[PDB]
């Protein structure tokens, strides 16, 4: 109905022009007076070389040692970052993997991918073997990120415009969001598991709540498909990285965007968004084969990674802050410290 | 200057490796391909003659195939597509008896020309089946095909119809240097359609050997 | 079911060339590295051989190097121990212990039914001190076990073992590295203590909680057990 | 239909429901996280390799 | 009369100036490609070219045999300006007499396997020897080697350095009335690779046109540089072993007498093996730096 799009039209310029009015001074001209963090040079302590194909995800335990990579040659790899060695090795029923995650007791794992499957797997068992626990089924579309919330609790992001969350116990969706016009693209929990956001292919996030489900606020101003979204370690602000090569800061309790972080010789999307333990450093993996070092409070690049000759598909920081990891669509992945 | 208990981690880790390489060695050994059409061209029955996605196998003249059909992701094509770069070839079923109407060939055309043309399959080779001939024949001899192609000046036989159409499905592809077409006349005949399978693809082995090699 | 299951054991003649077997089924044999473990009547656990994961690795025991020998099937998923030339010191209950090692791994968690056998006729040295201390139903008592080298490693691991012997059963692993609790073992159970003094807590003690107490040290070959401490009354 | 644009509307109101604090105030309390939690930062300050788990 | 005594053989060495002036320049003009050739090849052998299959690992081998047998030219310079003189040591001609030769053989043996390699591509383009593991490609390399090295060593266990009137000689090729195992070993190098190698270049031509495949344009380019090679290895090695079989003949008809009947030949089978080097020098061009990848 025309009513409809007219109300519709009025609360967005409504909601833009309160968004206009409760901006009062930009974070760039109260930061700078700050002092800069200098360059920043990381060199490749590790490097772990089992993987035969492209790596298109990792997670990182919560003990900052152990961390599980996946990648399309149908292996799951569980490593000790300080040796190097190879704990576990699970061999996949499907190929096509693009995601994966770690539980935070150490139990469990997840995967999933293009066969709209999320399989847990039981990495302890009194029978000396890893063993898929549970197939959870429903989604129309690929899976694209999952995190744990618990051991019995999973939120699923898929291909399929939705996203879920689900109950390992009986493997039945609990709650169900719907608000999306595109695919989805990447998931991050907030730090008390309450609120989570969403990367989706209509250039837009939102941010949900677990408990009953709907989406509170929605946050604009892309240009293309997010591929990458990462909480602040405070909870009240996160990061996005799409493809029109830029990154963004949003705020929750502002509603609105905060900085941008995007330079002239940078042309290729961002593939993967993590902060660091204090915050101040935001890193982001590209497709140029470079990861860059972003001056959370300033948009100045701080230093570059520069150690892969493929396109950098997944990047993470470990829960004491000491180490970061990267893999790319060759077979390795490095550890920078 | 490692404990007992840290060797017996370092022999595990080792024989994880051994069994990893062992694995990749076997599926090196095996080709991949990719299955593509418009929905109706008639992958089922080709398929028939050898939720997410779906896989099958088998096996001719002692060589393993794998081929995969993404039918049923009905989502951004551009989001999942990079991952099936590095199949040995693509196959693509078109009907030659769905210029009907409700066009058809038209979106058969522009799903050819945008997969032909992609950053990812720039060296991939394809392998075209225009299948549906005896129904193609029987609307041919009733019905014109200046319907789907209106600047046609030929006369109203099957061979010059299908000639034209299989040019004007050919001229597509703008590398006509890095990559090459082959083309079948499928009929849901006999097995000529696996043997065509096989000669493409020792083409396109031979070929990705002395790249290998630095001749190419 | 995890069960291990020894047979093959009985009266030899000396000099005898008798061979025991050790049958597993309900876990995958093929990974875990298998030890045998022996016990003299009125005495305590002794180590005797021991072969890992792919045979790769094959260590033996002073007493028997040269005597015994160790293989194992994995598709027929049966442990050999093939004995040659046996003499008087040999007398004793054999166990079929099994151990898997990689990063947090609890070796020596599962042990074998035990299979006796009667003859006619730089080791690292751990001493238990007390070998025999009452108890009553609701205290607490504490257990403690030397050695003769420091077990802690420059990893930050220490290396040691706590075993329960319930009497006429078999061992049960307690703590493994000197903190960790086994799967499975009521809370009650605590273990601490620093290089070259360690102790074993048992707080609120009940019943089913009597028998012999061991330690064991795994940072290197021959392992060696305790004497054991008796827990009564 | 209508139940899509009665949902998108009912969306946009709960939204247009929401309080929000200035900007200065959200970059003020961004700043006094990074600045308080600076300390404990090892890929900020390159902490000594003597207690670097990573050699390399 | 030049009759020179060597160990137990009966044997005519001869002298001249023609070898004096000839021969330096021929081996300076080859020794100054060879450097431009297999320095810049080498070290893009170790600095760019990251992909390092089965197939690069056997060039690299080709190049360090060619670049090790053109190290010694400039003692060869110094021995030919002189009428037939060493001025070096006793254990620098025993060791430069067993370089020479296992590094000429080296390369004969590498360019042979790369023959059979391509063959095994084209013709069998399923077999497993297509996809062997890179430790196998160096397996193999290390027992060739080994192999090059056993066949050549008995160089070592002589003294060379002998006195003719007033010089010296450093020479394995003297005309002796001999099978000494240094003339059966030099037809054979040549002889049995060549095999080899017309029958592993002739049944690609001919089985990369059955396909058809030959319409491309690259197909063209690559029977070309298959072509090319077999003549190379042809033009190269195949003079000298015309002058060899040549005084064979002629050292049947007279066991040793009137040594004036080998003046002429002997000069032009030191001419002709100078252009063996001319295959070292040339291998850059039919290789590496002339492929569409390298
Ligand atoms: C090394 C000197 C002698 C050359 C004799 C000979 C010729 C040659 O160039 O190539 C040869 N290769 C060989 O293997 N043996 C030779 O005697 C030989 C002093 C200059």
């Amino acid at each position: 109905l025309d009513q409809l799009r007219q109300e519709a039209e009025q609360l967005k310029n409504q909601i833009r022009d309160a968004r206009k009015a409760c901006a009062d001074a930009t974070l760039s001209q109260i930061t700078n007076n700050i002092d800069p963090v200098g360059r920043i040079q990381m060199r490749t302590r590790r490097t772990l070389r089992g993987h035969l194909a492209k790596i298109y995800a990792m997670h990182w335990g919560t003990d900052s040692r152990l961390l599980v990579s996946a990648s399309q040659d149908g292996k799951l790899i569980i490593w000790d970052s300080y040796t190097t060695n190879k704990v576990h090795a699970i061999p996949l029923r499907s190929s096509w993997v693009m995601t994966c995650a770690y539980a935070p007791s150490g139990n469990y794992v997840a995967c999933g991918g293009l066969d709209n499957i999320c399989s847990i797997y039981n990495l302890k068992t009194r029978e000396g073997n890893v063993r898929v626990s549970r197939e959870l089924a429903g989604h129309t579309g690929y899976l694209s990120c999952c995190r744990f919330l618990d051991d019995n609790q999973i939120v699923t992001s898929s291909g399929d415009t939705t996203c879920a969350l689900w109950d390992i116990e009986t493997g039945q969706q609990t709650t169900t969001f719907t608000g999306h016009t595109g695919d989805v693209m990447s998931l991050s929990l907030a730090p008390d598991t309450r609120l989570f956001v969403s990367g989706a292919c209509d250039a837009s996030a939102k941010l949900w709540d677990v408990r009953e489900g709907m989406c509170r606020q929605t946050f604009t101003g892309h240009e293309s498909d997010i591929n990458a979204i990462c909480f602040f370690p405070n909870g009240n602000a996160f990061a996005t990285g799409s493809d029109d090569a830029t990154c963004r800061l949003f705020d929750l309790r502002a509603d609105q965007e905060l900085m941008t972080y995007s330079h002239d010789n940078i042309i290729c999307g961002i593939t993967s968004v993590s902060f660091s333990k204090s915050g101040r450093l935001l890193l982001a993996g590209y497709d140029d084969f470079n990861c860059n070092v972003w001056d959370a409070l300033k948009a100045d690049r701080a230093g570059v990674l520069a150690g892969h000759d493929n396109r950098v598909s997944c990047l993470g920081v470990t829960d004491d802050g000491m180490a970061v990891a990267t893999g790319s669509w060759d077979s390795f992945l490095k550890i920078w410290n | 200057t490692l404990s007992a208990e840290d060797k017996a981690a370092v022999e595990r880790s080792k024989m994880i490796d051994r069994n990893l390489r062992e694995d990749g060695e076997k599926a090196a050994r095996e080709v991949k391909l990719l299955l593509l059409g418009a929905g109706e061209s008639g992958k089922s029955t080709i398929v028939k003659q050898m939720t997410g996605i779906v896989e099958t196998h088998f096996t001719f003249k002692d060589l393993h195939f794998k081929m995969f059909d993404v039918g049923a992701q009905r989502s951004e094509r551009k989001k999942w597509i990079h991952c099936f770069e590095g199949v040995t070839a693509i196959i693509f079923c078109v009907a030659l008896s769905d210029y009907d109407l409700v066009n058809r060939m038209h979106e058969s055309m522009k799903l050819f020309d945008s997969i032909c043309n992609n950053k990812w399959f720039t060296d991939t080779s394809i392998i075209l089946f225009l299948n549906k001939k005896d129904l193609f024949e029987e609307k041919i001899k009733k019905s014109p095909l200046t319907i789907c192609y209106p600047e046609y000046a030929g006369s109203n036989t099957y061979e010059e119809a299908a000639a034209y159409i299989q040019c004007q499905f050919e001229d597509l592809n703008k590398r006509k240097d890095t990559k090459e077409i082959y083309t079948h006349f499928t009929c849901s005949t006999d097995t000529k359609n696996v043997q065509f399978v096989f000669d493409a693809v020792t083409d396109v082995i031979i070929k990705n050997n002395l790249k290998d090699c630095g001749l190419f | 079911d995890v069960q291990l299951v020894e047979s093959g054991g009985g009266l030899v003649q000396p000099g005898g060339s008798r061979k025991l077997s050790c049958s597993a089924s309900g876990f995958a044999f093929s990974s875990f590295g298998m030890h045998w473990v022996r016990q003299a009547p009125e005495k305590g656990l002794e180590w005797v051989a021991y072969i890992s994961s792919g045979s790769g690795t094959i260590y033996y025991a002073d007493t028997v190097k040269g005597r015994f020998t160790i293989s194992r099937d994995d598709p027929k998923n049966t442990l050999f121990l093939q004995m040659t030339s046996l003499r008087s010191e040999d007398t004793a209950m054999y166990y079929c212990v099994r151990s898997i090692y990689y990063y947090g791994s609890s070796p020596f968690d599962f042990w074998g039914q035990g299979t006796t056998l009667t003859v006619s006729s730089s080791d690292i040295v751990m001493t238990q001190a007390t070998s025999s201390v009452p108890v009553t139903p609701g205290e607490s008592v504490s257990i403690s076990c030397r050695s003769s080298k420091s077990l802690l490693h420059s990893n930050g691991n220490t290396y040691l073992y706590w075993f329960l012997q319930r009497p006429g059963q078999s061992p049960q692993l307690l703590i493994y590295r000197m903190s960790n609790l086994a799967s499975g073992v009521p809370d009650r159970f605590s273990g601490s203590g620093s290089g070259t003094a360690f102790t074993l807590t048992i707080s609120r003690l009940e019943a089913e909680d009597v028998g012999v107490y061991y330690c064991m040290q795994h940072l290197e070959y021959p392992l060696t057990f305790g004497a054991g401490t008796k827990l009564e009354l | 239909s209508i139940a899509q644009a009665r949902k998108l509307v009912e969306q946009l109101k709960m939204e247009a429901n929401i309080d929000r604090i200035k900007v200065s105030k959200a970059a003020a309390d961004l700043m006094a996280y990074c600045e308080a939690h600076a300390k404990e930062d090892p890929l900020l300050t390159p902490v000594p390799a003597s207690e670097n788990p990573f050699r390399e | 009369d030049h009759f020179l005594e060597i160990d137990k053989k009966n044997c005519c060495v001869f002298r001249d100036d023609f070898i004096v002036k000839v021969l330096p320049p021929v081996l300076g003009l080859e020794f100054i490609f060879g450097l431009l050739g297999n320095g810049l090849a080498l070290w893009i052998f170790c600095f760019h070219l990251k992909s390092w299959k089965s197939s690069r690992i056997f060039l690299f081998n080709l190049a360090v045999a060619d670049f090790l047998l053109i190290i010694c030219l400039p003692f060869l310079m110094d021995n030919y300006v002189r009428r037939w003189d060493w001025k070096f040591g006793d254990i620098p001609c025993r060791l430069m007499l067993f370089m020479l030769a296992m590094n000429r053989q080296g390369s004969i043996i590498f360019l042979t396997v790369v023959a059979v390699d391509r063959y095994f591509r084209v013709v069998h383009p399923h077999h497993a020897l297509n996809k062997i593991s890179n430790r196998t490609a160096a397996i193999i390399s290390c027992l060739l080697w080994g192999i090059t090295i056993g066949l050549t060593v008995h160089l070592l266990k002589k003294k060379m350095p002998i006195q003719n009137g007033g010089a010296n000689l450093c020479s394995s090729f003297s005309i002796c009335h001999t099978f000494q195992w240094h003339e059966a070993m030099f037809l054979l190098e040549f002889f049995l690779p060549l095999g080899i190698i017309l029958f592993c270049s002739a049944r690609i031509i001919w089985s990369l046109r059955q396909r058809q495949m030959d319409r491309h344009a690259k197909i063209k380019r690559a029977i070309t540089f298959i072509m090319v090679v077999a003549i190379v290895f042809v033009i190269c090695f195949l003079p000298s072993v015309v002058v060899r079989i040549r005084i064979f003949w002629l050292l049947h008809t007279s066991g040793t007498q009137n040594c004036e009947v080998y003046r002429s030949v002997d000069l032009a089978f030191f001419i002709t093996l100078s252009f063996t080097y001319m295959n070292s020098m040339l291998d850059p061009v039919v290789y590496y730096f002339s492929s569409p990848s390298f």
